[PDB]
RNA sequence: CCAGAGGGCGCCCGUGAUUUUUUACUGUGACUAAAAAAGUGUGACCAAAGCAGUCAUUCGACUUGAAUUAGAAAGCAUGGGAU
RNA sequence: CAUCCAAAAUCGAGUAACAAUUGGAGGACAAGUCUGGUGCCAGCACCCGCGGUAAUUCCAGCUCCAAAAGCGUAUAUUAAUGC
RNA sequence: CCGGCGUCUUUUGACGAACAACUGCCCUAUCAGCCAGCGAUGGCCGUGUAGUGGACUGCCAUGGCGUUGACGGGAGCGGGGGAUUAGGGUUCGAUUCCGGAGAGGGAGCCUGAGAAAUAGCUACCACUUCUACGGAGGGCAGCAGGCGCGCAAAUUGCCCAAUGU
């Protein structure tokens, strides 16, 4: 089976992006997968997306503008902290300039940049370039 | 039974050095605990400088020229903790030890009639034989016949001119209060609230003047007065307010340009 | 802690379970303290129930605890 | 010497402790004192507190108390009827706490008759008072059953309380 | 026993000492500035690496962090002193543009020569060690004494000097 | 591969503890059979009493004769071979003279063109043998 | 030296819950020997170092300085409520 | 250690004999198109390899190189190791 | 007439002593079962101790621990900390400070507030020194120093001036 929802979604996006395809299908939907997409659509990396309803589990559909290069998943959801933002941001990303790690917090779902700003660490979620 | 102490294992609030000597004095047991006290010899020698050597401190004290609590002492080693008045009548000076801001022993200089005042925190109350009530203090003093309103952790104003206890002061409500130990030493503020955790340490939250709240243990509360304009005793060099690291460094430079 | 067994007269067996952390692998492990307690004849909790236990003076060789309450 | 320690004993896992330390004088048993009947003999020992404790040997007298009326008088210890711990003890008439015993009973009798100015005090005390039946029968004869509620082996004084109905009825039936 | 005085190394040898690239850039210094041996070139390297480590670590941090604030001003302050950097510098990237020569340049040996009080660096190393130089009024007979930006304009000569 | 679970820890630990026994760079440290085997006891040097001078051949690609010394060890009563590592200093070693013995280079493999010998003779009678070779000191027979 | 009115906090105890409620994680705060390390000040001639000293100018001044940070788990308090 | 060679009065370098050494120069690895001696011998060589009379590696001299009042050698341990 | 010392007993702060527990700790399964006659786990009543307690006697019950590695074996005084590493880590800790233990090997004991003390005592064992041989002693892992040992490590010096007791 699949033991991470995110992993199932963002291996469709990455593959599709490397083939230059301008839409992708996503088999499941979660409250979580939504939030992840939302982020990247603000910062300009996605055109739009639709959630469709089968009344069992939804099928997300996304429009890629080709502005992504990867969307990963950090699977164990390891604990990152106020000092350790530095660590992750160096090690898994090609840059500090345009690398975006996305984290979970009690507050919501947000970029590392906004995480530091509000001074709360948390468990990591995923990342994109 | 320990009868030796090494300089490193001794407090560095006595401000000994790593080099020069190997031992430090272990004082005779008395009112105050080993960590919170400062031994006579340390004071006279390293601070006041009426002695340049150990032997010179014996010369002064054994003879007697020095009083604490207004009693003359022939003791070479004796504790001096907190709220103790020491008087050398030869100089004619009256020191009152306290906790200075930044964890330092303060030596503060007082008018002569203030040096008959003293403040002792109560630890336990209990009834002893004959139904005679007793407040036992943090300096080990026994106050016979305390007021019926006395409670644990309150202060008793204590006349050293002749021994008795005038009106008390409670730890109740917001009152001007200062900290003992815990590395918030000498910092003064109002009690904002007193938290309770039964079966465990009772947190209290203090708020010093110009805001900046903080938390310290109930055990480390020592009352001063009713209000900051009703204080019975003097404050050390700084008023009980700490400042940021940046501002320390800034001011150090500004004065060094003179 | 829970109830591991109800065996013995006025003595129960409690099992605490917690998590230790290892830095190198960045991953937790499960480790349990199997402990003995003196259960008051007031209470008699079933296996799997959760118990609360306090700190009392020694009462046997192994027993240091006592049962305050039961859930 | 004799010691009180968990470090010559098996663990809960069935394993064995291993030593690295020679035994302290802090931990320290001593041989049991044997209090019996006969002439009083008291041999002190010095203890760790800087004070003495007294080894009762052969105490034949005790300070006994009657429950409910808040009194007491001395009387003579005659016999031991019973004990929880062993039968062996009882036969040698050793005195150790929570042995049932037998006493002279004479002063209690004397007292209870005192329980013109005097005379009306009696009538007031007779009123709103009663006594168990099994008590009074024995107290008439001049023997009684009591318990020794002080440990005589470390004080060299044997004090006891006198049995009253609830508990008396139990020890009686065990005989 | 009972010694509580520290020891530390101030100099270390770079890895792979037979690099012909490194050899060039060693001799170039040690001959020019009149240095005794390579040990000196390394001594400054260490202390520079040290400084550059904390500066890197500070630079990483978000704005308005206590480490950044306090310790940033200090690093900058002490490069204003000794004249390594000027007072138009503040970034903590300027600090990372410091290299080995700018240190050596402010050693007493070179400063003496450059101020016009000797005819060579070799000659100025003698002038130091023959006890005939000063750094304001204080006789200094160490060539590795780093000279303040203020006090390189008050060098003069010793008052023990037959040349002064 | 590996396990990425949160509570996966103990499986990881036990895996490493197994697979380090397939390393010989683990065994060489932790195991005391290695220590025992080494003729010095794992000490830096040892002394021995010279027994006999033994002429030793050489391997096929480089034909030479090599001068070696059969020595006995005071410490453990083991015998060993060692090489004389200077030109024409076989003289300066004589029978029943105390002598020191060292390892040479790689100490798990024998040196080229001398099989079985990892051992070179540094000092004869605590005198530096190099010192005798390139003359400074003279050998005592005192 | 206010009858009545609802009261409003503080304190202690008693009673009531259809099923009270916790923990990891995180932010902040408590509580925690020195030596050692990171670090602030300072021309021990520099330097490893040290916690000293420095200034007028005398029959002392600086309210002289001797900052500050980190220091595994585990335990403590209190916010947050996504996973 | 420091301060000094008179304050009236007190020493002293020119081969500056007050004279720097320990390991290297085929490759790895900074430095010999050298000269004599030896000739698969003697020996060198961590490893690759040198020596059978034509030796850039041996045994000597000169020359140059690296570090320097320190420099080689042995063993263990750490980095090198994502072996 | 007053002052300064000194002491009995009682009282409780301090300086410490003695117990207990929450959490953590190298390798090994070609060490998987361990524990109860003579205490293993618990209950009940006593005994003992300064005190709690299977610490111990008597009686009664049949439990306790284990692949989340018990039990056994090997290596090792523990920690603060050292070395090395960009990071993660890797490795060391006999040794100045703190804690524990020991004084040739073992056991027993007195005195004292505190000791199972060892430049205190008693005994045995392994050594070892004197004796007109009837007896009497010795314990450096305190400082120097000597012998032995091994690759390997200082003067039978001066001083209580300093730092402490």
């Amino acid at each position: 089976t699949m033991m991470s929802v995110l992993a199932n979604a963002l291996r469709c996006i990455a593959s599709a992006e490397r083939r230059g395809k301008r839409q992708v299908l996503i088999r499941p939907s979660s409250k979580v997968v939504v939030k992840f997409l939302q982020v990247m659509q603000k910062h300009g990396y996605i055109g739009e997306f639709e959630i469709i309803d089968d009344h069992r589990a939804g099928k997300i559909v996304v429009n890629l503008n080709g502005r992504l290069n990867k969307c990963g998943a950090i699977c164990p959801r390891f604990d990152c902290t106020t000092p350790d933002f530095e660590k992750w941001v160096k090690n898994i990303l090609p840059s500090r300039q345009f690398g975006f790690v996305v984290l979970t917090t009690s507050l919501g779902i947000m970029d590392h940049e906004e995480a530091r700003a509000r001074n709360t660490g948390g468990k990591v979620l995923g990342f994109f370039y | 039974t320990k009868k030796h102490l090494k300089r490193l294992y001794a407090p560095k609030d006595w401000m000994l050095s790593k080099l020069t000597g190997v031992f430090a004095p272990r004082p005779r047991a008395g009112p105050h605990k080993l960590r919170e006290c400062m031994t006579l010899m340390i004071i006279i020698r390293n601070r006041l400088k009426y002695a340049l050597n150990a032997a010179e401190a014996q010369m002064i004290l054994r003879q007697g020229l020095v009083c604490v609590d207004g009693k003359p002492r022939k003791d070479t080693k004796y504790p001096v903790g907190f709220m103790d008045v020491v008087e050398i009548p030869r100089t004619g000076d009256r020191f009152r030890i306290l906790y200075d801001v930044k964890g330092r022993f303060a030596l503060v200089k007082v008018g002569e009639a203030e040096g008959n005042i003293k403040l002792l925190k109560v630890e336990n109350v209990y009834t002893s034989t004959g139904r005679i009530p007793v407040a036992m203090t943090h300096d080990g003093h026994r106050i016979r016949y305390p007021d019926p309103r006395t409670h644990r952790g309150d202060t008793l104003v204590y006349n050293l001119k002749e021994k008795k206890v005038v009106d008390l002061i409670k730890s109740s409500n917001g009152k001007v209060v200062m900290v003992t130990g815990g590395a918030n030493r000498g910092r003064i503020g109002e009690i904002m609230s007193i938290e309770r955790h039964p079966g465990a340490f009772d947190i209290a939250r203090l708020k010093d003047a110009a805001g900046h709240e903080f938390a310290t243990r109930a055990s480390n509360i020592f009352v001063i007065g009713k209000d900051m304009q009703s204080v019975p005793v003097t404050l050390p060099k700084q008023q009980g307010l700490r400042i940021n690291v940046i501002q320390e460094r800034e001011e150090k430079l500004i004065a060094a340009e003179a | 802690g829970v109830v591991h067994s109800t065996k013995m007269k006025r003595s129960i067996v409690i099992r605490r379970d917690y998590l230790h952390f290892i830095r190198k692998y960045q991953r937790y492990q499960k480790r349990h303290r199997s402990l003995t307690v003196h259960c008051s004849p007031c209470f008699d909790p079933k296996p799997g129930d959760e118990v609360i236990v306090g700190q009392c003076r020694p009462l046997s060789k192994t027993i240091r605890y006592n049962v305050l309450e039961v859930v | 010497g004799i010691v009180r320690s968990r470090l010559h004993k098996r663990k809960i896992t069935g394993g064995k402790t291993k030593i690295h330390r020679k035994r302290m004088k802090a931990e320290l048993g001593r041989l049991p004192a044997h209090t019996k009947l006969g002439a009083r003999r008291v041999s002190p020992v010095r203890a760790r507190g800087g004070n003495f404790k007294l080894r009762g040997l052969r105490l034949d007298t005790g300070n006994f108390a009657w429950s409910t009326e808040a009194i007491a008088q001395r009387a003579r210890i005659l016999d031991v009827v019973y004990n929880a711990t062993s039968n062996e003890l009882v036969r040698t008439k050793t005195l150790v706490k929570n042995c049932i015993v037998v006493v002279d009973a004479a002063p209690f009798k004397l007292w209870y008759a005192k329980h013109d100015e005097l005379k009306r005090k009696w009538m007031l005390r007779r009123e709103n008072h009663k006594i168990e039946k099994a008590v009074a029968d024995q107290l008439k004869e001049g023997r009684l059953l009591a318990r020794i509620t002080s440990r005589p082996g470390q004080t060299a004084r044997a004090d006891g309380a006198l049995l009253e109905g609830a508990e008396l009825q139990f020890y009686l039936k065990k005989l | 026993m009972r010694n509580y005085n520290n020891f530390n190394r101030v100099w270390k040898a770079p890895r792979r000492p037979f690099e012909k690239e490194r050899l060039d850039r060693e001799m170039k210094l040690c001959g020019q500035y009149g240095l005794r041996c390579k040990r000196e070139i390394w001594r400054v390297n260490m202390t520079l690496s040290k400084m550059r480590r904390t500066a890197r670590l500070l630079l990483t941090l978000p704005e308005n962090h206590p480490r950044r604030q306090l310790e940033g001003s200090a690093i900058m302050r002490r490069c204003h002193d000794y004249g390594f950097l000027e007072e138009e510098k503040d970034k903590l990237d300027y600090v990372l543009s410091l290299t080995v020569p700018d240190i050596l340049e402010r050693r007493l040996q070179t400063v003496v020569f450059k101020h016009g009080l000797a005819k060579s660096v070799h000659h100025a190393r003698v002038l130091i060690l023959q006890r005939h130089i000063a750094v304001a009024k204080q006789i200094v007979t160490i060539p590795s004494f780093i000279v303040r930006v203020s006090s390189e304009h008050h060098i003069a000569f010793a008052d023990a000097s037959p040349f002064g | 591969t590996k396990a990425n679970g949160q509570h996966a820890a103990r499986k990881l630990v036990r895996l490493r503890r197994k697979n380090r026994w397939a390393d010989k760079g683990w065994k060489k440290s932790h195991t005391f059979v290695a220590q025992k085997a080494n003729p010095f006891g794992g000490s830096s040097h040892a002394k021995g009493i010279v027994l006999e001078k033994i002429g030793v051949g050489a391997k096929q690609p480089n034909s030479a004769i090599r001068k070696c010394v059969r020595v006995q060890l005071i410490k453990n009563d083991k015998k060993i071979i060692a090489f004389v590592p200077n030109d024409g200093c076989l003289h300066f070693i004589e029978e029943n003279d105390e002598v020191l013995v060292s390892g040479f280079g790689r100490s798990g493999h024998a040196v080229g063109d001398i099989p079985g010998v990892r051992f070179k003779i540094v000092k004869v009678s605590n005198v530096g043998l190099y010192a005798l070779y390139r003359q400074k000191k003279e050998k005592p027979r005192n």
